[PDB]
């Protein structure tokens, strides 16, 4: 845990690749409701930032590309920025449903 | 008065000109294509198709 | 067996030439047609 | 029933519309005679006539 | 290439009478001028992909291509004179 | 008061006096020039469209 | 005013075909969809100027195939093409599930449902008129497929008499062939309309999975050239596998008249059934081996249920795109199983082709899964 | 100047200045109903002339 699950971590993050297209790991989450509410319930920087880097990243694809190295995401500053509201979004949801179990 | 620009002007400007040249040129094309691959065809079967050895048989 | 040996071989030069010809030509209006998109550059204004 | 075209605009669309239906005409007789392959007017033109 | 081609496929020799003389002595040497043009134009390409001729002084090209339109009119007269007329 | 320069006809057309004669609007403070960032680094030369070659030099 | 937005008949064609949105950056891999219409035509039109000299009876069958390819003007041109655009509309199905499995495409569930409802008519038809033309292979592979489907006690033995019309296969079986032959490919289309509807309310997917209304682009005059340019890549293939080798997917065994005496020493449907006829001799079992094969053809019904990661696309999962990849090469291998006789090694290899094939769909993809959401730390 | 303009040349002018030729298009605001520049392009010609 302490040595190489980092390091494969970070290997990992290099094979699947989504960081050589400018992404992020929550751009990549498929939208589901929670997803979406959490996505609605950003605010306005991050929400037009995250559809800048998905339309980029469409624009890349297009044509067979990537970006270059040096503007590649790095797995440190790669930024969670979606998770606490898809947490928040969860959570509430959970007790929704627990609520309609009894 | 170039003539990639008469070419042009009077031959592919309008449509209905442009369907009028791409008649024309699908009817010389498919009388020199056909000689072409006939011609293809009968020189790589040189002596093998029945026209080659009709002759002997009148 | 197949009386339509020669016949079928001389059509098949015929589509072999004809193919040879069409598909570099709709090749290039595919890459006309979307060359209009493939050059396309994106850019971003964030009013910070 | 047809006496709203009876003006002298009409007659002017009309004679800037002779040439382009003309055309249209001689493209669609042109491709009719070419994928029928008609023999009365197949004749009358010089290299086409190579497999009569 | 295929010049030599007409050469290994020919029906006589440089020693088959003064037909095959003429012929082929008109020929090599318009073999041997063409092959000076070509590798005159091998020379001014090279020279080309190394950024040497500008728009207004290319004198290289204009040597090249005024030996290789003598190359050309003299292959229409031996055209005409040897093959066409005369045979 | 009278005319300024408009109307995409290249016109000295009529316009009030707040926009004729005070083009700069009564904002006190200019507030930000927020920058151009391209999704790959292009080449944005405004004179003589960058450069023209075909190899070394 | 214009015609294209306001003409009841012309809006339909716009909303499909015209402004339609659609993703800025799908591969070639779709066009694989609309290639399969184009069969679909294809067959159709071919399948008609078939049935204009084709006689459904077991004396003049045979005969009147025959009398199609060596008297009619050019119907050995229509017979082959019907063959090999058969085989042609196989691959470009199997291409196409392949697309809805490696880019998570299964998520538009009544789509994938009306999809494999296509896949078994298409099956169905392809028997059938496989059936049809009354050779050695065609009735052989008709019984022994037919006798098998009759495996279920009580009920099977008076489903195979009704739909043999008699004892075994026979004319009356051999005519309804032809008309059930006929008649699904209209049920065929109609399906795929009501495949195309179910589509256009969400769009098409991308390979990257994402969102793709950030960036679309109308349906002309974009991806209307790209899928010209693919008929034309599908009608260089097809006419290189008519003109060229006419019956090099076909099987020379189908060429001698039905001799019902004749137990041919092999006997093998055609090859886009062959890795679930190698599913059903992978088990000694007759019900199991039947219903083993309708597993393994819906499965694919199954697949939208056993999604687990909170991606969509295998394109940023590289050991779900390594245990893809192991399960088409096990196909490959049921495929080159199910053509080879039931001797040693092939029994075991099938065997265990077949265990992998339902332990990778059903087990080992959703693992996978579950251990990439777990590296990528968000489980 | 303006009495020497009548219809034909006129209409020759518009076709010298405007048919089949590739238009320069601005946009800013809500603007993705606005097409892309092949179906405006595709838009300054008629295929009916
Ligand atoms: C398949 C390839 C052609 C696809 C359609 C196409 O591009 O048509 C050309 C064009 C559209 O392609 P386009 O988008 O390049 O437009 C050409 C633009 N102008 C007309 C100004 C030069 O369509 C037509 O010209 C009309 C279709 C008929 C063409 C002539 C048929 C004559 C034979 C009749 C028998
Ligand atoms: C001092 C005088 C100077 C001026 C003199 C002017 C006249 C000189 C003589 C001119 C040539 C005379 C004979 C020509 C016709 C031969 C007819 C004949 O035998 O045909 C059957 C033979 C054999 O028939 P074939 O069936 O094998 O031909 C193949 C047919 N196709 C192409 C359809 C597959 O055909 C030919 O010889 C055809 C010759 C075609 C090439 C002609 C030149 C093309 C252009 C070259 C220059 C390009 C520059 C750029
Ligand atoms: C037969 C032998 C004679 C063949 C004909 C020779 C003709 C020479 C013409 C004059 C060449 C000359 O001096 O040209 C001037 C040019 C410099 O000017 P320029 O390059 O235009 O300006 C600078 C641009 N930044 O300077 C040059 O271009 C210099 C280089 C030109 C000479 C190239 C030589 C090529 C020779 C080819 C034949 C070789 C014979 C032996 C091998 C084959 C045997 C069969
Ligand atoms: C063989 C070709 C292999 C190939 O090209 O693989 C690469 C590609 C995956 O590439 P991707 O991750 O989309 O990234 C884009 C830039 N590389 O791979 C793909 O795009 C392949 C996607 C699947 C399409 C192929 C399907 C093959 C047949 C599947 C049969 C099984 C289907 C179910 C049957 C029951
Ligand atoms: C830690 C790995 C390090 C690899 C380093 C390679 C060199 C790196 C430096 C040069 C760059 C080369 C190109 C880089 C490509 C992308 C990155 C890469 O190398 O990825 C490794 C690749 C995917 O990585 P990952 O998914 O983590 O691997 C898990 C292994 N299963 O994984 C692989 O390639 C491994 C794939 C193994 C597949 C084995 C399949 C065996 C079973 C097949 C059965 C088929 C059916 C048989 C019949 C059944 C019935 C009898
Ligand atoms: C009868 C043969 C079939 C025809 C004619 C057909 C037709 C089409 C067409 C026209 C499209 C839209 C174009 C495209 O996106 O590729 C499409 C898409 C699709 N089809 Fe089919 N299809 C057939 C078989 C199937 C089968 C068997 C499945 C299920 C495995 C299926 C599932 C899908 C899915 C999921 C899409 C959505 C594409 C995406 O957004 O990724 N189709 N089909
Ligand atoms: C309504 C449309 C169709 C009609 C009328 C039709 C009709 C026929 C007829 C009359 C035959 C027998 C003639 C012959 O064997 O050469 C035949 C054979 C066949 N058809 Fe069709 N068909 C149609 C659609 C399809 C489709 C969609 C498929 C593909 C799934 C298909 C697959 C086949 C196959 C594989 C054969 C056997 C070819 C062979 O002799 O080897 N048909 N069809």
């Amino acid at each position: 845990s302490s040595k190489w699950l980092d390091g494969f971590r970070k290997w990992y993050y290099n094979a699947a690749g989504f960081n050589k297209l400018g992404l992020m790991r929550d751009d990549t989450l498929h939208e589901t409701e929670d997803v979406k509410e959490a996505i609605r319930r950003l605010p306005e920087d991050l929400y037009n930032d995250r559809m800048f880097r998905i339309k980029r990243a469409l624009d890349l694809t297009m044509r067979h590309q990537i970006l270059p190295k040096d503007q590649w995401t790095k797995y440190e500053e790669d930024k969670f920025y979606l998770e606490p509201y898809l947490k928040e979004v969860i959570r509430e949801r959970k007790e929704r449903e627990e609520w309609a179990k009894k | 008065p170039t003539i990639p620009s008469r070419l042009y002007s009077l031959l592919f400007r309008r449509t209905s000109t442009f369907a009028l040249t791409i008649a024309v040129g699908a009817l010389f094309f498919e009388r020199a294509f056909d000689q072409g691959a006939d011609a293809i065809y009968e020189h790589i079967n040189e002596g093998k198709l029945w026209k080659h050895i009709k002759h002997k048989y009148e | 067996s197949e009386p339509e040996h020669d016949h079928r071989k001389r059509m098949g030069l015929k589509m072999l030439l004809m193919m040879g010809l069409l598909l570099p030509l709709t090749y290039a209006m595919k890459r006309h047609k979307w060359s209009v998109l493939k050059s396309r550059k994106l850019a971003y204004r964030p009013p910070k | 029933m047809l006496s709203r075209f009876l003006g002298p605009r009409y007659r002017e669309l009309a004679r800037n519309w002779i040439p382009t239906a003309g055309m249209w005409g001689t493209v669609g007789a042109v491709g009719l005679v070419w994928a029928t392959d008609w023999r009365l007017i197949l004749d009358w033109v010089p290299y086409i006539n190579g497999k009569f | 290439i295929l010049q030599a081609s007409e050469y290994f496929e020919t029906s006589f020799s440089i020693s088959d009478g003064i037909y095959g003389s003429t012929f082929f002595m008109a020929t090599g040497f318009h073999g041997l001028h063409v092959i000076i043009g070509s590798t005159f134009l091998i020379v001014c390409l090279l020279r080309q992909l190394k950024f040497h001729f500008t728009s207004k002084h290319h004198f290289g090209f204009e040597a090249a291509a005024w030996y290789w339109h003598f190359v050309d009119v003299v292959w229409l007269f031996l055209y005409v004179s040897i093959y066409w007329w005369g045979s | 008061m009278y005319y300024k320069f408009s109307s995409f006809t290249q016109k000295l057309a009529g316009a009030w006096a707040s926009e004729a004669y005070t083009p700069q609007g009564l904002k006190p403070v200019s507030t930000e020039a927020p920058p151009i960032i391209f999704a790959t680094p292009t080449k944005l030369t405004s004179s003589v469209t960058a450069y023209d070659y075909s190899g070394k030099n | 005013t214009n015609m294209r937005k306001t003409h009841p008949l012309f809006k339909i064609i716009n909303h499909s075909f015209i402004d339609l949105p659609a993703p800025s950056n799908i591969s070639s891999w779709w066009n694989f969809g609309s290639l399969l219409g184009v069969c679909l035509m294809v067959q159709i039109i071919t399948g008609l100027f078939l049935a204009m000299h084709y006689t459904s009876d077991t004396m003049t069958a045979f005969s009147s195939v025959t009398h199609i390819c060596r008297d009619v003007n050019y119907g050995w041109l229509i017979r082959y093409m019907h063959a090999n655009g058969a085989s042609m509309f196989f691959i470009c199905l199997f291409l196409h599930v392949g697309r809805g499995l490696y880019y998570g495409s299964y998520t538009f569930m009544e789509t994938w449902n009306i999809g494999v409802l296509l896949l078994f008519a298409v099956m169905a038809t392809a028997f059938m008129g496989y059936v049809l033309p009354w050779g050695q292979m065609s009735f052989w592979g008709a019984t022994v497929i037919t006798n098998l489907l009759s495996a279920i006690p009580y009920i099977g033995t008076t489903l195979v008499e009704w739909i043999w019309g008699g004892f075994s296969v026979d004319k009356a079986t051999l005519t309804r062939f032809f008309a059930f032959h006929f008649i699904l490919p209209f049920i065929i289309a109609a399906l795929a309309i009501v495949h195309l509807l179910f589509l256009h309310e969400t769009g098409s997917n991308n390979p990257t999975g994402l969102n793709s209304d950030a960036d679309k682009i109308p349906f002309h005059p974009y991806y209307t050239i790209k899928d010209i340019l693919g008929i034309l890549i599908m009608f260089l293939i097809l006419m290189t596998l008519v003109l060229f080798f006419p019956d090099m997917l076909g099987d020379p065994d189908n060429y001698m008249p039905a001799n019902p005496l004749n137990t041919p020493p092999h006997i093998k449907p055609e090859w886009y059934f062959l890795f679930a006829y190698a599913i059903l001799r992978s088990i000694p079992n007759k019900l199991g081996g039947v219903l083993a094969l309708i597993l393994s053809i819906l499965i694919l019904a199954l697949m939208p249920f056993l999604h687990t990661s909170k991606q969509r696309s295998l394109m940023f999962r590289p050991i779900t795109q390594i245990l893809y990849w192991i399960l088409v090469a096990n196909l490959l291998i049921l495929t080159w199983i199910g053509g080879q006789p039931v001797e040693h090694p092939f029994i075991i290899i099938g065997q265990l082709a077949s265990i992998s094939y339902f332990s990778i769909i059903l087990i080992l993809m959703p693992i996978s899964g579950i251990i990439e959401d777990k590296m990528l730390k968000l489980y | 100047r303006i009495q020497e303009v009548d219809a034909q040349m006129l209409r020759d002018i518009c076709s010298k200045y405007f048919y089949d030729q590739c238009p320069a298009v601005a946009g800013y605001g809500p603007i993705e109903q606005l097409p892309d520049y092949n179906r405006i392009r595709s838009g300054m010609f008629w295929l009916r002339f």
